[PDB]
């Protein structure tokens, strides 16, 4: 019935990376003994990896796709998903589907090495949370309002640009 | 006006470069206000409370900064008010040092 599922955790947070992005894969779950070591999967193939986190120091395509991690103790979890993308600007979040009064922590990530100020966060075509700089827009209670398409702007270097569209709903 | 009960805590650089210049603010604004001469050195750590309303929700940052006051480096607590209705630099946005104090 009720299973021990392993639990694949993101480190950062971020579901959605930009190429060249350092992630980290932490699989939560319980060692014995005699055996501490860690079961990787990735698109339901074994990696090689067997240690507590699977460590990716520059994302590339070829990373994407569903990960699921496995201990002694433990059984199988459910598949995490990761995006990578290439582009200027990415809208970075946890997940896409907020349970509602759960927090919705959005960040606005520029490619590799670049300078990115006066974000704008955007709800379904409305400006929604202006900085100067580039900080997280952290809402921390979710309501079925806070649905809809999002995208974060600002200017990376010199150039004004918008990230792509990012659907989030939250369940009642 | 109305904010959420909940704060929270800013892990380590995390808006760094906006909680950083709400703090040199808030000493430049403290340094005005009491004709002071604190010299700014760094945020310690820091926190953030957020407005209840859907757009443009204020933020309240709850800030730990050190200065120099004559050479001695002091710890002091920055109480920060920042609600952006448009994209700056623009009049409309508001920006505003509530509370000051030593540690
Ligand atoms: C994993 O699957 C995703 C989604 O189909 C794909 O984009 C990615 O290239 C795959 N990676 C490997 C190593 O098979
Ligand atoms: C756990 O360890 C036992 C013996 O140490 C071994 O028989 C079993 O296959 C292990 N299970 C996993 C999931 O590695
Ligand atoms: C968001 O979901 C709608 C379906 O309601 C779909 O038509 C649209 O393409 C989606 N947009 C994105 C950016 O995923
Ligand atoms: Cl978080």
């Amino acid at each position: 019935e009720d299973l021990p599922k392993a639990v694949v955790f993101l480190e950062p947070q971020w579901y959605r990376v930009l190429e060249k992005d350092s992630v980290t894969l932490k699989c939560q779950g319980a060692y014995s003994p005699e055996d501490n070591s860690t079961q990787w999967f990735h698109n339901e193939s074994l990696i090689s990896s067997q240690a507590s986190s699977y460590f990716i120091d520059a994302a590339t395509v070829d990373d994407s796709g569903e990960y699921r991690c496995q201990t002694n103790l433990s059984t199988l979890s459910d598949p995490v998903q990761l995006e990578v993308h290439i582009g200027w600007l990415l809208l970075q979040a946890p997940r896409w589907v907020f349970k509602e009064e759960d927090p919705i922590h959005l960040r606005c990530h520029s490619w590799k090495n670049t300078a990115l100020h006066k974000v704008t966060y955007l709800q379904n075509g409305k400006g929604r949370k202006y900085f100067h700089h580039n900080s997280d827009f952290y809402i921390p209670k979710a309501t079925l309002k806070d649905s809809g398409s999002y995208f974060c702007r600002g200017l990376v270097g010199s150039k004004n640009v918008s990230s792509e569209t990012v659907n989030i709903t939250i369940t009642q | 006006a109305q904010l959420h009960s909940t704060v929270r805590a800013v892990p380590g650089n995390e808006n760094s470069l906006e909680i950083e210049e709400l703090a040199r603010f808030a000493v430049d604004e403290h340094n005005k206000k009491e004709n002071a001469l604190l010299e700014f050195v760094r945020v310690v750590k820091a926190k953030e409370q957020y407005e209840d309303e859907h757009w443009f929700p204020g933020t309240m940052y709850y800030l730990t900064l050190e200065a120099k006051d004559g050479g001695k480096k002091k710890l002091y607590e920055a109480k920060v008010w920042v609600k952006n209705t448009a994209a700056p630099p623009s009049h409309m946005n508001f920006k505003e040092l509530q509370e000051f104090k030593p540690v």
